[PDB]
């Protein structure tokens, strides 16, 4: 045990001697309080520590203890359904031990419960040669998720003793004979947040993620392992879209990270997220969710290291073979904390008052998400899908952190305050939003349901883009002075907007639309446009079509409420549309 | 405590003390000079046996050889007590008024502690400020951080004084209090507050921290932390609804750059320190409700926008920590509108939490959007009238134009000494909606028109 | 000391309007005894004639004119045309009630900075005696440029347009020393210092 | 050969090695950490028996006392050979396509040498790119520096791949080669070129240097 002595305290900077055993980027306990600190510079036995908490009441001569490791995160049973801060302190257990509603400094508590008894069911066989990532057992941590115990990195040997019993995350559960000798393993492993978990191979995501949201899954889809950037303007309902993705997406675990936020906004997340209900199990969504909560008053390092802690946890479940979805809110407030940390280091100011490595730190984040081949002899696959939210002051999207984020990610769901004022929910601008996975997803879609889905999405978007050009002409001349082909296009686009793009997240049936339900819903709309246009070229006036198609159009309008086991009611619309249209031209 | 007679260097407001031990960071000191003058100070840096201190009153007239330094052994503290209500203190908490000094129940650091995110509670109940522009269109909520943006020379001191007099919670089982923190204001503004608070009896419900403009820059920075410490004490320990009002917050930022320039630190945007966003967040985030506790802290920071610019760093960074803003325009003040509150650029992010039946009447949100949309077309027709005369305005364009005129002189302009209840504000909103024909009122539901519309 | 205000019993609210004689001021934009007032005074606006009207027909007992880094040619005008102003009641020269301070632009910089503090300190001495004093600062902009020179000589951090970051605090310390107060003594006599700056 | 265990200071991304000799400017080094991790770096300043070095992979977790520095004695070089055609390398030139490493003819400094102004020849023959706008309205010439200005989201990725496949000279009297350099791009963007070059067979007449965005900035500069 080596202890250093403080020789200087100047604001957030504390220098201590007798730190020869410590290394750069190691965590420390500064002073009698032991406030958390990180070694930035080290010359001989004298290290320069950046203290994260308040240094008031700390002077020279006080002891400094190095943890012997960088900023890490405990990964074991007890991590799910827990709310941590940026440095992964358990806010739930912290409040009980402190017995106060506030955060005292110097209070050091383990991230996980090192005293809870977990039943470890061993799946491995003795004598098996195991490497990093090999699964030796599992723990039923929650009713939804089965926590799988895997061999940590750097361990490589033959299993000598394995037993099934109730142990803590500290009790040795397995003995492995490495080339150096015997080594014990527990259900919990530590990992530095600033280092990516090793993988066998990285694969590009070509499988679309089913969010059940029609505007997203159809026009601007995200893939399991892709990244989507969502800008949050007040009143656009970003919280609703974030909730719908957290509960309806076909992902095993959801990681929510709060870099910085108003105390009332962060409180909204802490209250509303546990009330979300997993559709399949019916249990609370927290049974498969790890939450991280920070605020502006909390230390900047906790705010800056928030996204690195949450993505390391997502990587941990990714190596087990799970599909994880990580959401950060907000990356802009994370970048602000990054710039404040840069100011404490007297670093040179880059473009627009941001560190010159702002794009690098963002690239290092999104390059850790994606579909990978995890370690272990199983060669199992896992993915991490990033759904980051950008909050720009004034709403300008040209701000540095958004343009650097958009340079890496391929999906962008432009939320619009003007759409929310028109009761258009989800308030996603269909002209400004885009997805670079639309081509690959379209190929995947055409293959799985054996239909020309890709040609339908392009036409539906072409109709929406044609509506925008017609509205400019409408504003100048009027709605009445338009061809019936133009009048039909406006009503077809109005159908795509109201009957497809708009869905209520609170409606029991409309909250989720399956892939096959999305197909038949978009087909009957496009089929109406084709049969109406074809008859319009046969001498039928636009008013004549709308007159005798009131009953069918209403059935198309209410197709979003048809249950999943009644899709035959949405498939028979096409036959009714065809018979009605040809009946009109016959008269 | 022992005196230290070793002063090696005196460079500006800083001072070097040597051969000391047991000295901590940010602890207070007392300097005894040859004359015997006493001057407070704070340790800014300490290494080995050396120690760097900063004197508040200044460094003029100090001889290093024949002076001494006393280390009190404690940082900046505030003697909190339930007897502070009805008393006026200086920047650091000394009895500014000629009253009996309070017996402190305890001493607390002005920095405080961070609120546990899982322990903080959501804002729910509605605070009646008595002002129609802040009760109806931009509602105030318990635990909300809703600031006021003003200009230099605009009546923001009368507005802050009015809210401190009229703020109330519509529940009986509660204790309401106001923590009024004057920050670097002139004597004439300080005399206006202290005289008005005793004239209307609002001082019996207030705790005032008056910090003048000629006071040292350190006290200007400590004044918010001082008042916020007494605010959290009355709300979280004594269970009271505390409303915090800060003026002027621009003076607080002007004191940071003055300190940052003395510390030779690198400036950020517009010369302000790079940590201005965080130093302000340290103050504005010390509010809200806590689970299981009846008390709450609500903050209304008043700041003057330099050059009347919203893109300025001081008003911009405040918008990233607060939940809205109340804009004061000179154009309304030129027309005698009191308070000159422009409802178009003002906003309350949490207004939906304290409206509706049970917190207000059922027509709060409906008339809010109708009045807002009607006042928009009114000022749009007024601005369109100057460009192409009054001839181009249609019938409804002349009706909305007369609506915008009456909406300013009869609804917004209420007077700094008129405390409208929430029912009077809603009933008055329906009286102005009576100018417009029933066909224009599309957002209001037909059932509401048949019940309240005159 | 010139950088330290004079002790008073207590400062009072300035409510008594000062009779300036000028109809535009006394009616629409007045200034009370002990209040402050700023004047741009561009070229050709005739601020030289206006300052004299406020210096002659004001009910104050003493006038303290301070020139903080003024142009020499402009300064020699104030030197000449000030002993010419006749007193309304007595009829003697206005210098019988005037303390003048003059600094040329090419004069030492610290003298131009200490000029505004010298007149306000002298005005406080006459204020403690119970008289209503009026100090005229022309031109306070040149005094700000003197601070900008001394700040550069000390290698201080630049503020807005080069002016020091404590420019507002120095201005606040100046105008806060003026005003209607109660002087020290066992009789509680009252004085006032009205500040007019160009 | 020599292993230096005398690390005096570690300040940010820079280290300070003392009691050293024979160190030159921009000399490539190799840092052996106390946990077996190997990180290479470059010399930025050398004086007396001291040497200031910058580590490519970073400075995290390096203990000055239990770490050693190996001065290689050569600047940044590249193993050139004809066997590079049809192979994929990283920013540092190390093999990336899961293929057997090839022995080089010689090593050359990546800084290159300036062409003598009299020995340089003017561009004389045009290049067929297959794009109408590049071959008619504009024209590409052998030895020309013709850049493509693009923006974020624009399909400049597919255009650069289209030219690399369709680039040829008529008639093909001599051989034609393409050196593709990826500089700090994403993985999906880098995997696009690798799959496209091997699908169409354009990899058979091209050399690819691929540097990712998560790679160190030093590799991004040397790419």
């Amino acid at each position: 045990m080596q202890i250093g002595k403080i020789i200087k305290v100047s604001g957030p900077l504390v220098m201590a001697e007798n730190m020869s055993e410590a290394s750069i980027q190691d965590m420390c306990l500064v002073g009698d309080l032991g406030v958390i600190g990180e070694i930035i510079e080290m010359r001989q036995d004298v290290a320069s520590i950046q203290v994260y908490e308040e240094t008031s009441g700390i002077g020279p001569g006080e002891p400094v203890r190095s943890t012997g490791e960088a900023l890490s995160v405990e990964l074991g049973p007890g991590i799910i359904s827990q709310m941590f801060d940026g440095i992964q302190r358990p806010l739930d257990t912290f409040m009980e031990v402190t017995q106060s509603n506030f955060l005292g400094r110097g209070v050091q508590l383990p991230a996980l419960d090192h005293e809870k008894q977990w039943w470890f069911e061993a799946t491995i066989e003795e004598g098996t040669e195991v490497s990093a990532g090999d699964i030796i057992g599992y723990v039923d941590e929650t009713k939804i998720i089965q926590h799988k115990i895997m061999v940590p990195n750097g361990i490589k040997g033959t299993v000598q003793k394995i037993e099934s019993g109730s142990f803590t995350i500290d009790d040795p559960i397995c003995v492995i004979e490495t080339e150096q000798g015997l080594k014990e393993l527990t259900m919990m492993q530590k990992w530095p947040v600033r280092r990516g978990r090793p993988i066998k191979q990285k694969l590009n995501p070509d499988v679309p993620m089913i969010t059940g949201q029609r505007v997203i899954d159809t026009f601007f889809p995200v893939t399991k392992g892709g990244a989507a950037a969502v800008p949050g303007p007040f009143g656009a309902g970003k919280t609703v879209v974030q909730h719908q993705i957290a509960k309806w997406s076909d992902v095993d675990l959801v990681v929510y990270v709060g870099c910085g936020e108003r105390g009332n906004e962060m409180t909204d997340v802490v209250n509303e997220f546990p009330e979300l209900i997993d559709p399949n199990t019916g249990e609370s969504l927290m049974e498969r969710t790890v939450l991280i909560a920070n605020t502006s008053n909390m230390p900047v390092a906790a705010r800056e290291a928030s996204i690195y802690t949450g993505i390391t946890i997502a990587e941990y479940f990714r190596d087990m073979g799970y599909d994880v979805a990580i959401m950060a809110d907000s990356t802009s407030r994370w970048a602000e904390a990054l710039r404040e940390m840069s100011g404490r280091l007297e670093e040179m100011p880059g473009d627009e008052g941001y560190p010159a490595y702002l794009g690098s730190r963002l690239a290092e984040y999104y390059e850790r998400s994606g579909r990978v081949i995890a370690l272990g002899s199983d060669q199992r696959e896992g993915s991490i899908t990033a759904i980051s939210a950008v909050s720009p002051s004034g709403g300008d999207i040209s701000e540095p952190v958004t343009q650097n984020t958009l340079r890496v990610v391929k999906v962008f769901w432009g939320l619009d305050s003007s759409l929310a004022q028109k009761r258009h929910f989800p308030s996603i601008n269909w002209i400004q939003s885009y997805s670079l996975y639309s081509t690959e997803v379209g190929r995947y879609m055409d293959q799985i349901l054996q239909q020309d889905w890709s040609d339908m999405v392009t036409e539906g978007m072409r109709i929406l883009q044609e509506e925008e050009q017609l509205n400019e002409i409408v504003r100048l001349v009027g709605i009445d002075s338009l061809s019936d082909n133009d009048r039909l296009t406006l009503e077809v686009a109005k159908s795509i907007r109201e009957d497809y793009l708009q869905q209520n997240a609170f409606d029991d049936v409309d909250t989720f639309t399956s892939r096959e339900k999305q197909f038949n819903m978009l087909k009957v709309i496009l089929t109406f446009g084709k049969e109406a246009r074809k008859a319009l070229s046969l001498g039928a006036y636009f008013n004549e079509i709308m007159e005798g198609t009131v009953a069918v159009r209403e059935r198309i309008s209410r197709s979003k409420y048809i249950p999943e086991e009644e899709l035959a009611k949405i498939s028979s619309i096409n036959e009714e549309i065809k018979e009605t249209i040809q009946l009109i031209v016959s008269e | 405590i022992k005196e230290y007679r070793t002063i090696k260097e005196v460079v500006g407001p800083l001072m070097a003390v040597e051969k000391v031990s047991g000295v901590k960071y940010e602890e207070l000191i007392e300097v005894r000079m040859q004359n015997g003058e006493i001057r407070r100070g704070q340790v800014l840096e300490v290494q080995e046996d050396k120690a760097m201190v900063q004197i508040f009153e200044g460094t003029s007239g100090i001889n290093y050889k024949n002076s001494s330094v006393r280390f009190l052994g404690h940082p900046l503290q505030l003697g909190v007590s339930e007897d502070m209500i009805g008393r006026v203190f200086d920047g650091l908490g000394r009895p500014k008024d000629n009253g009996p000094e309070i017996l402190p129940e305890k001493y607390l650091d002005i920095n405080g502690e961070v609120i546990n995110p899982i322990a903080r509670d959501y804002p729910d109940e509605f605070i009646q400020t008595g002002i129609s522009a802040i009760d109806h269109l931009n509602t105030l909520v318990r635990g909300q951080k809703l600031p006021v943006f003003s200009g230099s020379g605009l009546p923001h001191k009368e507005l802050a004084a009015q809210i401190a007099r009229q703020a109330t919670v519509l529940d009986s089982s509660d204790d309401f209090a106001v923590v009024f923190a004057a920050i670097g204001i002139t004597f004439e503004e300080a005399e206006f507050f202290m005289e008005d608070f005793r004239q209307t009896g609002a001082i019996d419900r207030s705790v005032m921290f008056m910090n003048l403009a000629n006071d040292p820059a350190i006290e200007r920075i400590a004044t918010p932390r001082m008042a916020l410490t007494a605010a959290e004490y009355l709300a979280y320990e004594k269970g009271m609804h505390v409303l915090v009002i800060m003026t002027d917050m621009t003076n607080y930022a002007e004191a940071l750059r003055e300190i940052s320039a003395a510390r030779r630190e690198v400036p950020g945007r517009r010369g302000y320190p790079g940590y201005l966003y965080t130093n302000l967040a340290t103050l504005f985030e010390r509010a809200g409700r806590i689970r299981g506790l009846k008390g709450s802290v609500t903050q209304i920071p008043i700041l003057t926008m330099p050059e009347d610019d919203k893109t300025h760093p001081i008003p911009d960074l405040t918008g990233y920590i607060t939940e809205g803003q109340i804009i004061l325009t000179r154009e309304l003040y030129k027309s005698g509108i009191q308070p000159p509150i422009d409802v178009l650029p003002s906003l309350s992010r949490l207004k939906d939490k304290g409206t509706g039946a049970g917190k207000t009447r059922e027509d709060h949100a409906a008339t809010m959007n109708q009045l807002f949309a009607a006042y928009a077309q009114g000022k749009q027709a007024k601005e369109l009238a100057v460009v192409l005369g009054e001839s181009a305005l249609s019938d409804i364009d002349k009706i909305y134009a007369k609506f915008a005129e009456r909406f300013e002189n009869e609804y917004v302009n209420q007077g700094f000494y008129t405390n409208r209840t929430i029912t009077e504000t809603l009933d008055l909103g329906w009286e102005l909606l009576a100018m417009l024909p029933r066909t224009e009122l599309k957002r209001i539901k037909d059932d509401l028109l048949d019940k309240y519309l005159p």
